[PDB]
């Protein structure tokens, strides 16, 4: 039921540059989000936990904010391994629904 | 079935009507005149019986609206 | 290490039942919770449902009333999943992570955060493919 | 204002104790609060929220079968079986028909015979319960003195939209300038939930007692169904039919939506589409108002020419409104607003808007006030005494005080003993009674309840014969007080 | 008028959910843990008798 809107949809930038996802839900989710990275058709990774916490073995360029339903993900420095399709996640209140995605193509 | 217990005197009002607004109470009240009107047999039953057990006057007609009421 | 292993790929025919595997393998088997998600390939994922190793209660989506069935194996320390009613929408790629565990039963959300959603330990995944 | 000719609203005076006020509001009315300084403030209350609930139960309300399979042994050696007996999901049922060398068998008795039919379901009864967090309560409060648009229009941004959850505390909003005012809720002494049960059918909700809802037929099914359909009743749904002798056979028993609903009659119900609406249902506020100013003492009496656009207005005994324009050079000023008596002046009048005000040029604005029960000259010019009004309301003090007494029946009833929190600043007196009514009103709870309106009025009049019957005085205790209390309540419920 | 059973409590290094067990009495009970801008009152009410 609790539906999460993921934006934008598709986005291209260069090596090195910062770029930031958004995602908005319609509930109060406070603090229950998570973001993940998937390389097509391959084994995928967790990036962040409750939106604002590293995984312990993903570099320092990731990070998460935001609190009440609007919450940004954020990659300093973008870098030629990380062209993923990027989820958005909550976990509250148990339909447990995930971000339409978001597919990168380096520049 | 969910034909009875009609969840009545169980609390919880409030300012506002509730489901039938005055409607049930009616309902009920003239669904047991119906029956009275359709059955008058065991009206003139109960109103002997009335006269019968008690014998003191308020005794009877508390039996005999009980009487009256006891149809399901 | 920290890993888990699903069954290889499988066909299916429109109606039929299928059963996709989920072995563990690194700690204690009822320390977390087992949860199965689906992802159509011209899709994002999709929850299907949650099982427990410790005792083994069940649950699932709307979107699979009836359809879905999740047992396990504790000595060999395995879940299984078996679809039931299987169709052309059903043709999907499948994933088994695990959660954090309260520790007796089911998919609570209150004990912080189940952690994953799932892509920590959870394996290699299950190609499931509904076709005549 | 966003509080005119919603009536049955609760007047509050006094303010003493320093600043903190008893309040009890709820979604139907509304209050309005006086001091005498401090201005006129509006409670009305909007929709409640409880954001996370949590499904106990499913019951089926329409239900079909098929795949009906039927078994039946021999006389009186053995009692039949049958394979598909081993799913629960079949209804299955013993019985005894007849048999013979007609049927077939043998030794011409009355053997046992068995019926299973598969049980699938149509729309649900989806029951859900709340703890008491997850719920938020949200509070409009107004402030008079001005602005028009529409002493009514709740929708609109003059009032402040604050939110209030068990999960908070003092309540702190803000108006404009003057309206610091704290708000501390005590949610937990509201509807009492963990007794509460959310019941939504196909397009609707209903708030029913946990009790009433777990003791209801209809097929039980407990909230982890997902790949269940276990439905562990079937006695009060699908009948069979047995006739004279032979063969028995299945029936669905149909749907009881109808019947469902002439069972909850007697709850309030609630819209539920998005996560929650929830309505009618009171919680009971301490009000703290020091934070305040009049919304400037700090002018002067105005100059005058003002203009009337707007009627008398009456509404609801004494409270009538009168829309003013000013014309002139205000510079915005005060509003020499009085309400006196005749020649050799005796001014007795309130007003409850208190310092009204003009606003930046012409802009009517609009001034309540409470006339005595008769005669009144409403003036609001000064120096060549510019606009008089007459006005008749027509009242009494009898009356007026007898309706309060009413008002005061009507809080005795369904507002519980929040409404003896409802005044204020009580200390010994009001304490006291909300004690003393708070046991008697446990004496009288579940405790003689759960009966409708004419077994109550049945049960008074036979209580308050029996107390009429006279015996050593204990028919004070007995007739007077249980005949006020069960008729008075009596004829007030099922509302 | 309540009690606490955790007796002096105590924060941990930084940030750490501390945990704290107390007894209300019998019926309505304001719950306040804040100092100097008050912080944080809760209503709580113990049913019992
Ligand atoms: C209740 O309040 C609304 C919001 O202020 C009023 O709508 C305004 O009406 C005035 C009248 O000229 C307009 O100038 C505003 O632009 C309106 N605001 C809007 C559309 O957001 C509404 O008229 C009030 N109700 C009544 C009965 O007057
Ligand atoms: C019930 O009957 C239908 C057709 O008559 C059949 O397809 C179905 O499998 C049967 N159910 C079971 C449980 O065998």
């Amino acid at each position: 039921d609790i539906q999460l809107t993921q934006s934008p949809s598709s986005l291209s930038a260069s090596v090195g540059d910062r770029v930031t996802f958004t995602c908005q839900a319609s509930q109060d989710i406070r603090k229950y989000l998570n973001w993940y990275q998937q390389k097509p058709g391959k084994a995928p990774k967790l990036l962040i936990y409750d939106a604002s916490n590293l995984k312990t073995g993903v570099p320092s360029r990731f990070s998460g904010s935001g609190s009440g339903t609007d919450f940004t993900f954020t990659i300093s420095s973008l870098q030629p391994e990380d062209v993923a399709t990027y989820y958005c996640q909550q976990f509250d209140d148990l339909p447990i629904t995930f971000g339409q995605g978001t597919r990168l193509q380096i520049k | 079935s969910v034909a009875l217990v009609p969840h009545v005197g169980m609390g919880l009002e409030t300012r506002t009507e509730t489901w039938m607004s005055s409607e049930g109470a009616w309902k009920h009240a003239q669904r047991i005149e119906t029956w009275i009107l359709r059955h008058p047999g065991f009206t003139i039953m109960a109103a002997i019986l009335a006269y019968t057990i008690g014998t003191t006057y308020f005794q009877r007609v508390l039996i005999f609206i009980l009487l009256t009421a006891v149809t399901p | 290490e920290v890993q888990l292993v699903q069954s290889g790929p499988d066909v299916e025919k429109p109606g039929a039942s299928v059963k996709v595997s989920c072995k563990a393998s690194g700690y204690t088997f009822t320390s977390n919770y087992i949860h199965w998600v689906r992802q159509a390939p011209g899709q994002g994922l999709e929850w299907m449902g949650v099982i427990n190793p410790r005792g083994g209660s069940t649950a699932s989506a709307q979107k699979f009333q009836g359809r879905i069935t999740m047992t396990r194996d504790t000595s060999t320390s395995t879940v299984y999943m078996e679809l039931s009613s299987l169709r052309s929408d059903d043709t999907a790629v499948y994933y088994c992570a695990r959660g954090g565990r309260a520790l007796f039963y089911d998919s609570y959300t209150t004990p912080r955060d189940g952690g994953s959603w799932w892509f920590d330990p959870w394996g290699q995944g299950s190609l499931v493919t509904v076709s005549s | 204002m966003r509080c005119i000719g919603i009536s049955n609203r609760d007047f509050v005076e006094g303010v003493s104790g320093g600043s903190w006020v008893d309040i009890v509001l709820e979604h139907g009315s509304c209050v309005t609060t006086m001091a005498k300084n401090k201005p006129t403030l509006d409670f009305e209350l909007i929709k409640t929220e409880a954001k996370h609930p949590a499904t106990l139960r499913k019951y089926c309300v329409e239900a079909k079968l098929t795949n009906t399979t039927t078994a039946s042994r021999c006389p009186t050696q053995g009692e039949p079986s049958l394979n598909e007996e081993q799913d629960k999901r079949f209804v299955c049922k013993h019985s005894m028909v007849d048999r013979g060398w007609g049927n077939g068998c043998g030794l011409f008795g009355k053997g046992g015979i068995v019926t299973c039919a598969m049980f699938t379901c149509k729309k649900n009864m989806e029951g859900k319960v709340v703890q008491p967090e997850n719920l938020e309560y949200t509070i409009v409060i107004t402030p008079h003195s001005g602005e028009e648009n529409a002493v009514g229009n709740d929708t609109g941004k003059h009032g402040k939209e604050i939110k209030v959850t068990p999960q908070s505390s003092i309540t702190e909003a803000e108006l404009t300038g003057y309206g610091t005012v704290t708000m501390e809720c005590s949610p937990r002494t509201g509807l009492d939930f963990n007794e509460m049960v959310l019941l939504q059918m196909e397009n609707k909700a209903w708030l029913v007692h946990r009790q009433w809802f777990l003791d209801l037929p209809l097929p039980w099914l407990p909230g982890a169904d997902t790949q269940g359909s276990n439905w562990i009743q079937k006695e009060t749904l699908v009948t069979f039919k047995n006739p004279h002798a032979k063969k028995q056979d299945v029936v669905v028993l149909g749907s009881q939506e109808g019947a469902m609903h002439t069972a909850l009659t007697g709850a309030t119900e609630i819209q539920m589409s998005s996560g929650n609406l929830l309505f009618t249902g009171h919680l009971k506020c301490r009000l703290r108002m020091d934070k305040l100013q009049l919304k400037g003492m700090s002018y002067s009496m105005c100059t005058g020419k003002f203009k009337v656009v707007k009627e008398i207005a009456e509404t609801q005994h004494g409270t009538i409104v009168i829309r003013v324009q000013y014309e002139g050079d205000g510079s915005p000023c005060k509003i020499p607003f009085e309400i006196m008596d005749l020649e050799k002046r005796h001014v007795l009048g309130r007003l409850i808007t208190v310092n009204p005000i003009v606003t930046e040029k012409d802009s009517p604005v609009n001034i309540e006030a409470e006339p005595p029960f008769g005669d009144s000259y409403i003036i609001i010019g000064v120096e060549p005494g510019q606009l008089k009004l007459s006005w008749f309301k027509k009242g009494s003090s009898i009356g007026q005080m007898f309706e309060t007494t009413m008002r005061g029946a009507k809080r005795m009833a369904i507002l519980g003993d929040t409404a003896w929190d409802f005044g204020s600043l009580g200390g010994v007196f009001t304490s006291i009674g909300k004690a003393l009514h708070q046991v008697f009103g446990a004496i009288y709870g579940a405790a003689f309840s759960g009966v409708s309106w004419t077994m109550k009025i049945l049960i008074g009049v036979v209580i308050t014969w029996i107390g009429m019957n006279s015996r050593s005085t204990s028919l004070s205790v007995s007739l007077v007080l249980v005949g006020v209390v069960t008729l008075y309540l009596g004829v007030m419920v099922q509302a």
